């Protein structure tokens, strides 16, 4: 009449994992790297006009 | 049979060694973020629920419950395209990355494809990708031929419009789908429901892989980080949130006493380092994306504020009220 | 709009 | 010079644009709101016949696919009751034609074909079906299911052509919203549905932020049913709880109220053997009396409005009646323009 959920905790908890201080830095990381990429964070010169 | 369910939270508390807080920390803050109005879009007649870029962030789209949905040039202030939609209760509207087409639906359950620039008298209703048993909650392509939908019925559905068939199903929500965003690869997206948690699906094999919890009320947006590890999730409760996929959990919550307005939209910054969203106080909020910082804000609404949209080449801001407005901010 | 209904 | 191709186009959009902001106005979006199986479909099907293009040869064959389809449901409901208030079938045959119609394809109906006939032919007269029917209270059915399975005869032949009435009565599945524009000569009406929402309200509720009109309905027959499965919910106490809510909102406030109370027909019919009082212990005038039940019907759900200045404008409606639509809605019309002319 129910069943069909206590599958979907086995396909969920049986995955890939990572630790979050490696999770964290890697995307801490990667936003690092494209800082000067980003007009709003650092702006581009004025003769921007868009 | 259920505390099986509770095991992910011995894993993912195995996995919590560190915060994103006690990373993000003895990195200097963001400098100043105070943008200003760049532009001012005008020629809606009501409300407007949902607006899109082109992916030559220059051209987008809009969807007001005026009936009209419109094509504007952003850089200028020209509009290109007005829609004269079957149904003036819309509820999102897409741009496909090639520009040919652009899909749109709402509490009709219909998502309509609009075949953009043609030799056809003006613009046409292409498809009529019918299926759906609830409201039109959001929706964006793939390519030309495919587009991921989601809708109040609490599944999100994967279409082929050349034949307007239902490709593959995407269930296992209890509350309304709410929100969904492709990840980068267009690979896998995450979507975001009035269940009080997003789910992180596999595009061709159906299946949802990660179920993300953590909000005390509805989602209404969700959003994909641009490397696709991470996503946000605006909600009711008030509060933003990142989750790292990777991680399989909650990496910061962007809480605030004093704010309790809703969160109608979210949208990430090219670096990642700013998460703008948009609420129900009229007002968006910039967020330092890493350290929990609120830089700036987006005042210049008069009604609460429905959608957001950020360019592909990051240098300008979108932000669509219920005021009938839109607004381009740098 | 409907299916009739509408118009249709 | 090479420029101003689409610049000079945004000038004609904006021409468009006004023109149709300023029809769109004009245009009087009335919402049909009010519980399951309350009137509002039919309502919007009276329209097209008195105000709209009617229902002509062809428009009717495009529901005939619908006939077939409400009598499997009206018959399917029929069946869960059985083994919900444990009544049993008279006759064993008819056990068979319960699996038969049960495993019946929900919708995948294109013909009414003869082994479909008997099954419910079959059972329509067992003195279990007819006794459940008989006890429709309880659980919810359709309140037409007798109009159609009492004349099975035609709808099942080959020839066959709807007429009005079935029209007037078919289950038409709705995907999610129904709208339907009209007009009354010189004022363009648009009347709004959605009944067929499988969502929660309160996340587009606020599309509705002060249209010109609410149009709210209470079936009558209401009073007395209760739905055992559902916890024996009183089926009228429900209506209350949605109108009260309804009544509620700010997004209403400047949205003139007017309340139907449906299927009076069926109320006075049925107010001489079911009691009002053992269902609502306040009831306090005489028993067997319509217009006594009507008005008192009409005051717990006008009660629920908080605030002297909004007024409610009732009507008492049978849905099913074309002259008294015709008639009970201009009145309405009236009350409107009257009323949102200033
Ligand atoms: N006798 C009678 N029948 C009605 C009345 N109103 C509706 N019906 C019928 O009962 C059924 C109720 O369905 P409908 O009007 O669509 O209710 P709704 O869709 O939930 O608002 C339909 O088959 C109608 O033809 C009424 O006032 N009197």
């Amino acid at each position: 009449q129910a069943r069909k959920l206590v599958e979907q905790l086995k396909m969920e908890a049986n995955i890939d994992r990572i630790k979050v201080s490696k999770a964290a830095a890697d995307l801490m990381a990667y936003c690092e790297a494209h800082a000067k990429e980003d007009p709003l964070l650092t702006p581009v010169p004025a003769s921007e006009n868009p | 049979a259920e505390q099986l369910k509770n095991q992910i939270r011995d894993a993912r508390k195995a996995c919590a060694d560190a915060t994103l807080s006690q990373i993000t920390n003895n990195i200097d803050p963001v400098g100043r973020i105070q943008m200003r109005t760049r532009r001012t879009l005008r020629g809606h007649l009501a409300k407007i629920y949902a607006m899109h870029w082109g992916t030559d962030s220059r051209l987008l789209v809009s969807a007001s419950q005026d009936g009209k949905l419109i094509i504007w040039d952003s850089y200028t202030t020209n509009k290109v395209h007005a829609i004269p939609l079957r149904s003036s209760w819309v509820m999102t509207c897409a741009y496909a990355p090639s520009g040919n087409y652009v899909a749109c639906g709402g509490l009709d359950n219909i998502c309509s494809i609009y075949n953009l620039k043609t030799r056809e008298g003006n613009v046409r209703v292409s498809r009529e990708l019918a299926g759906h048993t609830g409201y039109l909650s959001c929706c964006r392509f793939l390519d030309d031929n495919q587009i991921v939908t989601s809708s109040g019925d609490t599944t999100c559905a994967l279409w082929d419009i050349e034949t307007g068939q239902q490709t593959t199903t995407f269930t296992g929500h209890t509350g309304d789908v709410m929100s969904l965003s492709l990840a980068p690869d267009t690979r896998l997206f995450v979507s975001g429901a009035c269940d009080a948690s997003a789910k992180l699906w596999d595009v061709r094999e159906g299946m949802c892989r990660q179920t993300f919890t953590g909000h005390e009320s509805d989602i209404n947006a969700i959003c994909f980080f641009p490397n696709g590890n991470a996503f946000a999730t605006g909600s009711d409760d008030a509060t933003c949130r990142l989750f790292d996929l990777r991680a399989d959990q909650e990496l910061m919550t962007y809480s605030h006493d004093n704010i309790i307005c809703g969160i109608t939209s979210v949208s990430f910054s090219k670096s990642g380092r700013l998460l703008l969203a948009g609420y129900d106080d009229f007002n968006c909020n910039v967020w330092d994306a890493l350290k929990a910082d609120r830089a700036g804000v987006l005042a210049g609404h008069d009604n609460r504020v429905s959608c957001l949209g950020v360019t592909d080449d990051g240098m300008a801001v979108a932000t669509g009220s219920w005021d009938s407005f839109l607004k381009i901010w740098n | 709009l409907l299916t009739t209904x509408x118009a249709a | 010079a090479e420029d101003k191709a689409a610049v000079e186009r945004s000038k004609m959009i904006d021409r468009n644009l006004r023109e149709d902001g300023e029809r769109s106005r004009r245009e009087l979006k009335l919402l049909l709101l009010g519980t399951g199986e309350s009137g509002k479909s039919t309502f919007i099907k009276q329209m097209r016949i008195i105000h709209g293009s009617g229902y002509s040869d062809e428009d009717k064959r495009g529901f005939t696919k619908l006939v077939y389809q409400n009598i499997f449901t009206a018959m399917q409901a029929m069946i869960r009751a059985m083994d919900t208030l444990k009544i049993p079938y008279k006759y064993e045959h008819n056990k068979a034609h319960a699996q038969l119609v049960r495993e019946v394809d929900v919708e995948k109906v294109s013909a009414f074909e003869n082994p479909y006939v008997d099954a419910i032919k079959s059972l329509w007269n067992d003195p279990g079906i007819q006794e459940c029917y008989d006890r429709r209270r309880e659980y919810q059915l359709s309140d037409s299911t007798k109009y159609y399975l009492n004349d099975l005869d035609r709808v099942a032949d080959p020839s066959y052509l709807p007429t009005q009435q079935d029209v007037l009565r078919v289950r038409v599945p709705t995907t999610g919203i129904i709208e339907y524009p009209f007009d009354l000569q010189s004022v363009i009406f648009r009347m709004v549905d959605v009944g067929g929402q499988r969502s929660e309200r309160r996340k587009w509720i606020h599309c509705f932020e002060n249209v010109t009109s609410i149009m709210f309905l209470v079936a009558l027959s209401e009073y007395d049913q209760v739905l055992v499965e559902s916890d024996n919910e009183n089926r009228m106490e429900e209506s209350k709880a949605l109108f009260r809510t309804i009544i509620t909102y700010p997004w209403f406030q400047n949205s003139s109220v007017i309340l139907f109370l449906n299927k009076k027909d069926l109320l006075e019919e049925k107010i001489m053997y079911s009691h009002l009082v053992d269902y609502f212990p306040e009831y306090d005038g005489p028993q067997r009396d319509a217009q006594a039940a009507r008005e008192f019907i009409l005051k717990m759900f006008v009660d629920l409005n908080p605030d002297s200045d909004k007024i409610i404008y009732s009507h008492f409606t049978c849905a099913t009646d074309t002259e008294n639509i015709r008639f009970v809605f201009a009145a309405v019309k009236d009350t409107i323009l009257q009323l949102n002319l200033k």
